[PDB]
Formats: C-alpha cells, structure tokens, sequence
C-alpha cells in the first residue's frame, strides 16, 4: 500500500526497444488481456510525452494466452541497481529433486513508484500501421522486472517464514517469477511438501498456477568410438578427436595411433591397432573420465552457452565463461513425434540450459544460437513457456564441434 | 479554429532552459506580412501578446516560393525539449488495405494551429517581429507551432481522442489516419457514406478541424506517398530512370532507390550488380564506371518498366499464397496473391549473406523475408507454392547444421527447379585414388605453391604467385580434382577450406571456388576428410613436407 522509490542508474534514460509485428492473431489476444488489465488498474493509458517502450509477445506457457514483456533492457537499466539494492544458495544444486513455482501473480498487489512508472511503457502494435500502438504503462509490479521480486521480497520471506522453520532442510530459492524448492525426499513425499506449501501461498493470497532432478547432472566426459575393424579414416578421425581434447585434458598421447598411419595410404585402408597404439587409446580413454582442473566460476564474468544441431533431436550444449573451460556440459534430446521441428527443440534446449543454469548458479547464460537471427525473431514465441528471456546471439557453428562433441 | 481538447503537458530536457536565438534583420516588406499575419493569427486566439519579461526568443521570417507564409526556426528549441512517443515513421501499404466500397479523403486544413499547445511551455514559443528601429514586438504561441519537436505526436493524440466518440457510434466506418488526413471507406450506399462524412466533418469541426468543403473534395486516383491509388487497384508512381554516360555514387543509390521501389509491384526487377558498385562507393561525387552486369541488369529493368503493372487490395477471406522464381545469380523474385493472377504485390531477394552460398539456403531465406513481411502487411503468414521437392529440401535441412523452420508448401514444378547440384560423400570411397592435398605461400612475398601426394604414388607441386595460405589451401584442393578419377578422397589440414567445401556452396564471390564448384559438379563421388597439420599423421607429413616446405 506504499510504494518504493526506485531509481535508475545514474545518468541513464529509460528503455527505447522497437516493438515486434505481431500476428494479428496474437494482437488481438494482447489487446483483450490489456483491456482486463486496465480494468483492473494494473496499467493505465499513456500520452505522446512518454517516450519510453518495453516489447511485449503474447505466448501459452496452456489453452488461454499469457501476455510476456521484454524487461531485458530496462533491466539492464535499474535492476543491476537491483542486483545490488539490499543471494544464491549453493546447496540446491545437490539436492535430489527441485521444483519450479510460479509466483508472479503476488507482485500485483504491490504499488510501482509513480515517478518510475513512465519507463515500463509498452506498445500494442496495429497491423500494417494503420494506427499507431496502443499504449500502456505500468501501475504495479510488473512480471518479469527484475525490480519486483526485489520489492517483494519483504513480504514474501513473511509468508515463507512458517513454512521453512517447519521444514528447515527444505531449499527455497527465488529467481524472477519463480521458487525453486528443492528436497531430498522421496518423490511422493516431495510432491506432498510442494502441495503443503502451495496451499499455504494460496491461503495468503499468492495464486500460484516442473520437476527437475540435478543429482543426475554432470560435465558429459568425452566418449571416443570403439570399433571393431579400424580404417585410416576411423584413426584420423580418431586422432584429430584426442587432438582437440589435449587442449583439454594434457596427458592425452597420440605418437603410438598415429604411428599406425605411417607413410602414404588409401582412407579405406583397414589398420590393425597393435598393442601399443591399443594401450595407448585405453590410457586415453582413462584420462578423459577424470574431470577437468582450472574450471572455477567467477561470479562477476558473463556465462555464455553454445548449442551444435546433432542430427535426429540430438543437441549438445556448453556452458562456460572463457574458452576451453567448460562449466556444465550436456547433451538434450526430443521424442520428436512427427510434430517435432528444429526450432521447437532448439527453444526448448534453450529453455532446459536456462534453467539449469539457473539452479547451479541463479543467473540466466548469454546464449550462442545456431540459427537465422530473423527465423529466430518470428518463431521463438510459439514454444517460449518461461517467464524469462535469457541475453542471446546468432552464430555459424563451425565443421569440426559437431563431430568433437558427439 | 482552437480547441477545448486537454493539452499533453510538456518538459525541457532536464536541466534545459528555454532557447534565446536573436532575430535575424529583417526587410520592412517582410515586417509588413508578419505583422498582418500575426495581427490575424493573434485574432483567432493561435498566439498572444507578451509581457516584457519573457526571457526567451526564437527567430522567425517569411517568404512567398514564386500569399504570404510566416516560417519560424525552432531549431534551437527543438534540442532543449523533451523526446515524445515517435511519430508513425511506416506507412500502410497499399497490398494491406482492405478493399471498400467508397473511400473519402479529408485533409484537415491547418491542423496544428487547431490544437492547444501546453500553458506552462507556452513561454519558451516567444518570438519576435522586428522593429525598423531596434522596439519590436513579443509573441508566444498557444497551440501547437508548425516545426515544433512536440506538434506532430501530440495532433496525432489528439486527433486520435477527437476521433474515440464517433468511431464507437459508427463501427462500420473505416478511418486510416496518415499526419494530417483522414482517409474514410465504408461499404454503405453512396448515399448515406456521404452522409457520414457529413456528420464526421461536423463533430470534428466542433472540436475545431476544419475539412473539406467542395464535396469531400479529393478525387481518385490518389496521389499517396508514391503511390496511384485506383477504387479496385494500386500502382507506384511512373518511375523515370536516368541515361547518362558517367555516374556517381549518389546517381547510383537514387537509382537502386527508384529500383527496390519498382520491385513491390513489377515483378522481376533486379538491383545486385547495381549495388555491387556501391561496395566501395566512399564519397557521392566519385564516378563509377558501370560493369557489363550492371549494364545487363539495367537494361533488363528499364524492358520491364516498359509496360505498366498493377496490384490489387485484400480480401480476409480468401487465403494468401506466395510463389517464388530463380532469376540467376542467386536473384530470386516472388509474388504474393489470393487470386492466381491478381498479385497483391511483388519482390526481390538477392543477398548472398556471405561469400558462398547454395540454392536451398538462399530460397529458406527468401521464405524467411516473405514470412517478415506478410506479418507486417496482413499479420499472417502465407500459404507457400515452390520450386523444389520434398527430398530436396528434406535431405539440405537434415544435413544442415543450423536450424530451420519450413513452412507447409506445395511443390510447383515450373523450372528452373531448385536442386543440388552436388552431395559430398559421408563415408569415404573404396578403391578411388586418395589424395594428400597442402598448400602454402610466404607471407611477405606472397609467393605460393599447391600440391599433391596420393596413394598410388603419384605427387605433383604446381607454382603459385600473389596469393595467401588460405587461397593456396583451395587452390590444392583445386588441383586434387582437376587430377583425379570420377571418384576421389582429398585430406586436407586446411580448417578454412574444410569449412567452405563443406558448408557445399553452389555460388560464389571468388572463382577459385566457383571453378571448384564445377570439378565437384562433374564428379560421381567425392570424399574429404580433415587431419591435424603438423602432427606427422601419414600422407599428410609428406605433402607438408613436399610444398610447404619446399
Ligand atoms: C482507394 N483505396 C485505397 C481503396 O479502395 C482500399 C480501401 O482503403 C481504405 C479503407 C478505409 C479507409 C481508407 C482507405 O483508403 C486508404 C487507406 C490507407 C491509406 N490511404 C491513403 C489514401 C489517399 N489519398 C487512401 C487510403
Ligand atoms: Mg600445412
């Protein structure tokens, strides 16, 4: 019922981020959300002398649609100040079982500061320019400010406070929209104390609308082929591999299987793999399950991930911070289902690293996206269920990490 | 007339004060027509007298291009007040607009002096007409001024709440609203259209717009931002394009301007030989002599700018179909339309997004700019008649490293057909000759050497002058072609080369691998491989140690 002033950085302007054309199918569903919503005051009509805008997309996230904002900029612009206006839990990634609750409903209760309400301004667009925009800003909390959990929090530790001192080995974790709880139950009972705490938000007028299992990843060590008749080709495949991975791991030796190779040979050409090239591939094959060493995470630097297109719904994924010194790494796959497309997997894969990415280390990575820029920006919508929008970049993936991460 | 509309209040960047740029010395003759101007405009209440103490000034003149036009220079105030919600910078176009059975068009006459312009910004208006001794005179405005920052955002507001009321009453009337005008269909009998725009000119003179009075006035067909608007079809303006014997860089831009604008409409239109010229282009004045392809190209438009096309408007009932058509140097064309003759419009797609392409990869491209396109012009995406066979497109996607999204499309055999012309092999070959490929060159004197060792014992070393390791790097690969059987496994060390010849290109910027291209075309299988450089593998130690040593 009283506000909160905020502020942005110093000597810095809102956001003046272009709005996406739509689909008239998805403007119609914005203008019907916003119409309830300024009914119900949560936003309000703004004049020419806001010269500020935020995108917003319409998604599903089910069969009504859900209206998500492009906070990304005015994040930037005020939520650092948020990142450091008055924490994240190391534990939740060891825990055997996590799920994800959305509570983006409780920040519309919650005032904006009327001096900072002209920055979430955002446009409905018109088809084909035949009006300008709709225009809204923000009276509330708005989802997705990175500035509204930060507010919230206060009330929010309140009402969580019964139910952790009831459960004290219980991991609550808030990123966004969303607690992550995590337990070590069994199953049935970790969906019983999820349930528990559901209803308690529910009885303190918090609606609340994913299981995930981090026990069960790891850095995917890498697999070298094992055949049973070898070619020239099957070893200069094989030594170029172990080649790339001595970046890496620096035991790794070569001189016996390339040894092999000697003198000028047809690739078709089968080679036996004497005892000393075989001792040499079974030692390397036992210095690639030991992990990497140097790998540390530096909070203040950036996380980036790369994705390579496997073939046949594989997709593997890196996440580190400088080159070579990989974090997580992990391979995905889709059931496909003749429903299956490149992009729908693609945004899924993002969606999967984003939020593992969050639990270990409760910031979303800048992602590396094998695909068209402008493919991207039309489609990426029609499978985004997150409340998020993670940092991402177009890039050509190159010949050789395809094969080197398979 | 003014009006009762709210004002749109209005702030200085902040920190910002008023502008105080002096008034120019002006002729008496022109001190008489601001006088009497003013006089009159201070008359129907658009601008006041003011005090002594208004500290601000802003200078003002007048000038008739052979009545009299007050003109005033609120360059400076422009900098010092604040950003509004930018103007509508696209416009509709003509193919998005839905067909009805009479369109009005009405231009609001004087339309910012009908709006008030905020109390508490009215002093930083002040302006000045000049005495012929110095005393002159001290004038603010109070509504909106003509080449203010702020008048064209907060008329189009306005006019948007005056509008609110009679669009409820009236949701069969159709009103674009473009700067200053109004543009008003209807599919009501001529008779009773006529009288809404009646009772429209009327609310809107009561809020103080002034219409016009010779019927509506305005008469088809409408000359609309290069645009000939006819009651059931649409056409650009008659494009002229210029013959000369030299040409500079700014004759060439107006000239790919005058051609993507012809494009939308007159299908086949084609600018990337043109545009090639402009690569370097550096300062407008500098001339530059066309190519034999820039020639053809410009030939080949003004043949299809010699007879005229048109478009028609749409229809939300019938569906949307695009086709596409290869026009050569990786030059595409499409049309878009409900009715297989009748074209909503037209378009071109000739970027090559890099220095190699192939042909798949440009047509998803293509697809892509409708697919942006149609959403901007009819929010909705298009149903899709191509070139090109499911096992075509089926077999490029899968390979392809990156992702794609293909649209639902029928196959339309009309050729030229979109193919590949080649596949590498994806294991190697049994009893083809294995090349060893190298190449190098010496980076300060540039001299080179691409080489051969294969299986069979054959090796070859052919000279190369001006050129870099990585253009040696293909040129051996070049060379392992030109010297092999249908069937031939390369290795190379090269990650440049592997990543060109893989990516499989079918045109190119550079003709090495344009004449790469054709070696691979003419081939049955090829095969290539990659080893580690340096690293003695076999095959490879000894072409390294043959060329690259030398
Ligand atoms: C002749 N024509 C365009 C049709 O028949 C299609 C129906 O388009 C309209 C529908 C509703 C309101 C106005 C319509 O016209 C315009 C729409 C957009 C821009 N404009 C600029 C002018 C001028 N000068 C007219 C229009
Ligand atoms: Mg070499």
């Amino acid at each position: 019922i009283e506000t909160v002033p905020v502020k942005l950085k110093p000597g810095m302007d809102g956001p003046k981020v272009k709005q996406w054309p739509l689909t008239e199918e998805k403007i119609k569903a914005l203008v019907e959300i916003c119409t309830e919503m300024e009914k119900e005051g949560k936003i309000s009509k703004i004049g020419p002398e806001n010269p500020y805008n935020t995108p917003v997309f319409a998604i599903k996230k089910s069969t009504k649609w859900r209206k998500l904002v492009d906070f990304r900029e005015l994040n930037k612009r005020t939520q650092d100040f948020w990142e450091v206006q008055l924490p994240h839990p190391a534990g939740l990634k060891k825990k055997k079982s996590v799920t994800v609750l959305d509570v983006g409903d409780a920040y519309f209760s919650v005032p904006l500061d009327e001096d900072f309400r002209k920055y979430t301004a955002f446009t409905i667009p018109s088809i084909n320019n035949e009006t300008p925009g709709i225009r809204y800003q923000y009276n509330v909390l708005p989802q997705g400010w990175k500035g509204s959990p930060a507010i919230f929090q206060s009330s929010m530790t309140k009402i969580l406070e019964p139910f952790k001192k009831q459960n004290p080995d219980i991991v609550i974790y808030q990123y966004m929209d969303d607690l992550y709880v995590g337990s070590d139950l069994e199953i049935g009972q970790h969906r019983t104390k999820i349930e528990e705490l559901r209803q308690h938000l529910l009885r303190w007028g918090l609606t609340t609308p994913y299981e995930l299992h981090p026990d069960k990843w790891t850095v995917q060590p890498i697999v070298l082929p094992e055949k049973d008749s070898w070619t020239v080709n099957d070893i200069q495949k094989l030594v170029g591999k172990l080649n790339w991975a001595s970046q890496i791991y620096p035991g790794i030796k070569v001189r016996q299987l390339s040894k092999l190779l000697r003198g000028t040979k047809a690739l078709t050409e089968v080679i036996p793999l004497t005892e000393e090239a075989e001792l040499e591939l079974a030692e390397n094959r036992e210095i690639l399950k030991e992990p990497v060493h140097g790998v540390y995470y530096d909070p203040s630097k950036d996380l980036i991930a790369e994705i390579q297109k496997q073939g046949q719904g594989q997709w593997t994924y890196q996440i580190y911070q400088e080159p070579f010194k990989n974090l997580k790494t992990g391979k995905y796959a889709r059931m496909r289902g003749a429903h299956t497309n490149d992009v729908k997997q693609l945004t899924e894969a993002v969606q999967k690293i984003t939020t593992e990415s969050i639990v270990i280390w409760g910031k979303t990575p800048k992602f590396k996206l094998p695909i068209q820029k402008e493919t991207w920006e039309t489609w990426w919508t029609e499978y985004w269920q997150a409340t998020w929008i993670p940092e991402w970049e177009f890039v050509n993936t190159p010949p050789l990490v395809k094969l080197w991460y398979q | 007339p003014i009006s009762p509309i709210e004002t749109v209040p209005v702030k200085l960047k902040p920190g910002m004060d008023g502008p105080k740029v002096k008034q120019w010395p002006l002729t008496e003759e022109k001190i008489k027509a601001l006088v009497e101007i003013c006089t009159e405009m201070e008359k129907e209440g658009k601008i006041s007298k003011i005090g002594p103490e208004n500290p601000y000034n802003t200078p003002v003149f007048a000038i008739k291009k052979k009545k009299w036009r007050k003109l005033v220079d609120f360059r400076e105030l422009n900098k010092r007040t604040q950003d509004f919600w930018e103007v509508q910078l696209g416009i509709p176009h003509p193919a998005g607009l839905k067909k009805k059975k009479s369109v009005t068009v009405l231009d609001v006459g004087d339309a910012y002096f009908s709006v008030p312009l905020d109390e508490d910004f009215r002093k930083y208006t002040a302006f000045t007409i000049p005495s012929i001794n110095n005393p002159g005179i001290r004038y603010q405005y109070n509504v909106l001024p003509q080449g203010w920052k702020g008048s064209p955002a907060i008329f189009q507001s306005s006019m948007t709440k005056i509008l609110e009321p009679f669009a409820a009453q009236n949701p069969d009337i159709v009103i674009y609203q473009y700067m200053d005008d109004l543009y008003v269909g209807s599919d009501l009998e001529i008779g009773q259209h006529r009288t809404k725009i009646e009772e429209l000119r009327q609310h809107l003179l009561r809020w103080g717009l002034t219409t016009p009075d010779k019927k509506h006035q305005k008469e088809p067909p409408f000359l609309w931002m290069g645009y000939e608007l006819h009651p059931d079809k649409w056409t650009v303006q008659p494009i002229v394009l210029p013959e000369k014997d030299s040409w500079t860089v700014n004759d060439i831009q107006k000239l790919v301007g005058k051609l993507n604008w012809a494009s939308q409409i007159y299908p086949g239109i084609k600018v990337r030989q043109l545009s090639k010229l402009l690569r370097g282009t550096k300062a407008l004045t500098e001339v530059i002599p066309l190519t034999e392809e820039a020639e053809l190209e410009l030939a080949e438009n003004r043949e299809i700018l010699k007879e005229p096309v048109h478009g028609v408007y749409y229809d939300p009932s019938k569906d949307l179909i695009a086709e596409i058509q290869k026009q050569g140097q990786g030059q595409w064309t499409y049309q878009i339309y409900q009715e297989p003759f009748k074209n909503l419009k037209t378009g071109k797609y000739a970027r090559m997004r890099g220095a190699h392409t192939n042909d798949v990869k440009q047509l998803t491209e293509a697809v892509q700019k409708i697919t942006t396109e149609s959403i901007v012009i009819w929010g909705k995406t298009p149903k899709f008649k191509l070139p090109i066979q499911k096992e075509t497109w089926e077999t490029w996607w899968t390979e392809y490293w990156q992702a794609t999204w293909i649209p639902e499309w029928e196959f339309v055999n009309t050729p030229p057909l979109v193919k590949l012309w080649y596949q590498l092999e994806k294991e190697p070959i049994v009893g083809a000759e294995t090349f060893y490929v190298d190449g190098a060159a010496n980076r300060e004197t540039k001299l080179g050497k691409a080489g051969y060792v294969t299986n069979k014992g054959r090796q070859k070393v052919v000279p190369l002058t001006n050129t870099t390791n990585q253009k040696t790097e293909l040129q051996a690969i070049y060379l392992a072609l030109q010297d092999s059987g249908l069937e031939v496994n390369i290795v190379t060390d090269s990650q440049y080369a592997l990543g060109i010849i893989q990516a499989q290109p079918d045109k190119s910027e550079s003709e090495l691998v344009n004449q790469i291209i054709e070696q691979l075309i003419k081939k049955e299988k090829v095969y290539l491989a990659w080893v580690p450089a340096h690293k003695g593998i076999g095959g490879n130690e000894q072409v390294d140690k043959l060329v690259s040593a030398g």
